[PDB]
């Protein structure tokens, strides 16, 4: 629990320093999850808001004994929550192919800055 | 009776084989690339209007 | 003895069958990689899971 | 454990052979026999030495074991087991 | 390791024949690679202009 | 369909039978002979009880084992034997001798080249494999296990029909064929035989133990084994496979006890001794000796070739005596590699060479672990060190 | 004619399949 713990918050702290000065970045619920946002352009002053979950479960019912933990993301444009199947499924996807890290750096590069991306 | 034997020889070593694994492996990479890649357009296109769904 | 010849045949009739998929198989598999993931609608981001 | 017991049950079966090929016997009628052997074996011998202490002689010997079978014995058996005794030393003794 | 002679010989055999069929996609993998090395740097040389 | 019952009777030789027969003691007769006589009866008049006497009366008679072997020959079963009985008395032979029979190991594999670890409900497996071989030959299958090791073994015989023959209608016998299965393992037990009966029968076990995945019969090693209790300590599922040798005491694992035990007599404070090495090489160069010194000289020779001060199991005999080995050094010197090929050959390679060592013909500090017998019943090529099984 | 199976025979099946193992080595060669 206590190394689990640790990794949890190097996760957290690297995103904040890949994503801080070029969007500013709020961690809360006691360290739970984060918050990041980039205002889209397309519109005018079109706003993006994504946070992200890292819980950690203590055990002690239902498959082990040991501490075990969890990710997902929660995305909105303009207030609008986009349905969270297909963002859990890209969660899934680009975390299996990247990892925690990298995977999770490149999800709010794209969550984040689409607008450069379009090609 | 010699020739029973070999055909169920063959039959036991063919579906054995490192390359009968290796294929279906990596059909459910292309899989899941390609699922992938369907979805990151979608999404990102969403984000950016011009969606077209 | 014309019995083990229909077994026989039996055996070499599911052997072939089970035979062709894997040619079915790779070819399917080459083709798709080729065509489906490699055109240019590409997302950027798996570019780096590709190379 | 369980040592290994005395009997004269192949030899009684053996004799049965020779009297009624075709017999068998039933293994309580088996110990009956293997005791009658032995029973008898005592009640001649002690009676024997008996009759040789009598004798005030060291010796117990074939005239002792005679003359202890034959007062012992009913008079009809007695002839014929003195009989029987005689003849069987005298071919053991003519070797 | 083989042993016997006719082993050392049928496996020196396939070994040869895996290494040419190994030369060929180890050649074709590189087209492929330069297709998507240069289209990931027209994309990123399209967002920095655009 | 064709699929035999125990009734049956097959054809044979009476006199070999007989010497087979003969090597069982007079109670496992009168065991087997009451239990056949209480199944299938006989042509012998008269109930069991009175069976029962005879040969009770029979044996306190001292009677010798001819005469109940020809009874059981010529009386009471005098046309022959079933197949039932005649599995039974092989059973009974390899259970009391088994030093006499001879196995070869085989690892099953699945598709990924993973280790598949059989398990096996004896019903099925026997059901479906009766199934599959009656299809092709007669077969006759028993399956028991081991009196005093955690393994089912199977004895699996073929027969065919008919030198010239009338009506008489019987089935010619042939040799035998032996399979084996741990409890829980990947590896499988058989006899030494590569006629083509053998290679059906091992083809349809293959086939049959499967019912969800593929799987397929891989041979680990080129050289048989003897007396089943050796292989499966070599290799069934156990502590000493991959421990052997100099390992031993670990698959023993008596050296520790759990935590908890009593403080003052854990090991630790006690200690033990040992003797000191020496490496300036003055064992070619050359009685001038004490007890104590030369005690523990002999001891460093029991570790080095025991792997235990006792000597976990004569002060040569080792846990499982090896009977041939032959290893292929590979080195390099001045960029040129370099072949020695060693052949060892009797009853106890490692146990010989340990007495050579005693002799003080072999520098103890200069045998290397392969030759220890690491890597017990595996013959192989040793490359930077690291040994590799034969392929 | 001759009926056996043993020297002058069996060495023949060993001979020929050894030699067809060096041509099928040999038929992969450069030249």
């Amino acid at each position: 629990f206590d190394k689990i713990k640790s990794k949890k918050t190097g996760i957290f702290q690297n995103l904040i320093n890949l994503l801080k000065r070029k969007t500013r970045c709020y961690l809360m619920n006691n360290s739970d999850s984060l918050i990041v946002e980039r205002v889209i352009r397309e519109g005018r002053l079109t706003t993006i808001k994504l946070q992200i979950n890292f819980i950690i479960t203590m055990p002690g019912e239902r498959n082990c004994f040991l501490p075990m933990s969890k990710i997902s993301i929660a995305l909105w444009k303009g207030g609008e929550r986009f349905n969270q199947i297909d963002l859990d499924e890209i969660c899934y996807g680009l975390i299996k192919e990247y990892g925690v890290k990298t995977g999770l750096k490149e999800i709010c590069n794209v969550c984040l800055f689409p607008d450069m991306y379009a090609r | 009776n010699q020739q029973i034997i070999s055909v169920r020889n063959e039959i036991q070593e063919l579906k054995a084989g490192k390359d009968w694994h290796d294929l279906q492996n990596e059909q459910a990479k292309l899989n899941d690339k390609v699922k992938l890649n369907k979805r990151l357009n979608d999404l990102t296109s969403t984000l950016l209007g011009k969606y077209e769904g | 003895n014309e019995r083990l010849e229909a077994i026989l045949s039996r055996e070499q009739n599911l052997l072939e069958e089970t035979r062709k998929l894997c040619m079915n198989l790779k070819t399917n598999n080459k083709k798709r990689l080729t065509e489906k993931l490699i055109q240019k609608d590409l997302h950027p981001v798996l570019n780096k899971a590709m190379e | 454990s369980k040592a290994r017991k005395e009997t004269y049950s192949s030899y009684i079966y053996k004799v049965l052979k020779q009297t009624h090929p075709d017999t068998g016997i039933s293994q309580k009628s088996m110990s009956i026999l293997n005791s009658f052997v032995n029973d008898i074996f005592e009640r001649i011998a002690t009676e024997a030495s008996k009759l040789a202490a009598y004798n005030k002689k060291s010796t117990i010997s074939a005239r002792e074991i005679q003359t202890a079978v034959r007062l012992i014995l009913p008079g009809e058996l007695a002839k014929h087991a003195v009989s029987e005794g005689t003849r069987a030393v005298t071919k053991y003794s003519s070797s | 390791r083989e042993s016997s002679k006719a082993a050392i010989l049928a496996c020196a055999a396939e070994y040869i024949q895996k290494l040419k069929e190994t030369d060929e996609a180890n050649i074709e993998k590189w087209t492929l690679q330069k297709l998507l090395s240069e289209q990931n740097a027209s994309q990123l040389a399209s967002a920095n202009e655009k | 369909e064709l699929r035999l019952e125990d009734n049956y009777v097959p054809t044979s030789d009476t006199l070999v039978v007989f010497k087979q027969l003969m090597k069982l003691p007079v109670t496992v007769l009168y065991d087997l002979t009451l239990s056949w006589f209480a199944k299938f009866g006989g042509s012998f008049d008269g109930d069991i009880y009175l069976l029962t006497e005879t040969l009770d009366l029979l044996i306190e008679k001292g009677v010798r084992r001819n005469v109940i072997v020809n009874r059981i020959l010529y009386v009471y079963w005098p046309d022959g034997l079933n197949v039932f009985q005649l599995a039974e008395i092989d059973c009974h032979l390899m259970i009391s001798k088994p030093e006499k029979f001879k196995w070869l190991p085989s690892k099953a594999l699945r598709g990924d080249g993973k280790p598949y670890v059989v398990k096996l409900q004896p019903a099925k497996f026997i059901e479906n494999l009766q199934t599959d071989l009656a299809k092709i030959y007669h077969c006759h299958v028993y399956m028991f296990k081991h009196p005093s090791l955690p393994v089912l073994i199977t004895r699996i015989q073929l027969f065919d029909s008919n030198l010239d023959k009338f009506q008489g209608k019987p089935l010619i016998s042939r040799r035998p064929y032996y399979v084996a299965f741990p409890l829980n393992s990947p590896i499988i037990f058989h006899s030494v035989d590569k006629d083509i009966y053998a290679r059906l029968v091992l083809q349809s076990i293959s086939r049959t133990i499967s019912e969800r995945e593929t799987i397929i019969f891989k041979p680990v090693q080129k050289i048989p084994v003897k007396s089943i209790h050796n292989i499966m300590t070599l290799l069934g599922p156990s502590r000493f496979a991959e421990s052997m040798g100099p390992w031993e005491c670990y698959a023993s694992a008596n050296f520790e006890r759990s935590p908890l035990h009593d403080y003052k007599k854990h090991q630790g404070l006690t200690g033990k001794k040992v003797m000191v090495r020496e490496f300036d090489d003055s064992f070619l160069n050359d009685g001038k000796e004490e007890p104590e010194i030369r005690r523990l000289r002999l001891e460093k020779n029991m570790i080095k070739f025991k792997g235990s001060a006792n000597g976990v199991m004569s002060r040569y005999s080792s846990l499982v005596p090896i009977e041939k080995v032959g290893f292929t050094l590979k080195n390099e010197i001045n960029s040129r590699i370099i072949t020695i090929k060693l052949k060892f050959n009797g009853n106890d390679i490692f146990g010989g060479l340990h007495e050579l060592c005693d002799k003080n013909l072999i520098n103890i500090d200069k045998v290397p672990g392969w030759l220890a017998g690491e890597n017990g019943s595996f013959s192989g090529t040793i490359m930077n060190g690291d040994f590799q099984r034969e392929q | 004619k001759q009926r056996k199976d043993s020297h002058k025979e069996v060495e023949r099946r060993r001979r020929e399949n050894i030699n067809t193992a060096i041509n099928v080595l040999s038929d992969l060669l450069p030249v």
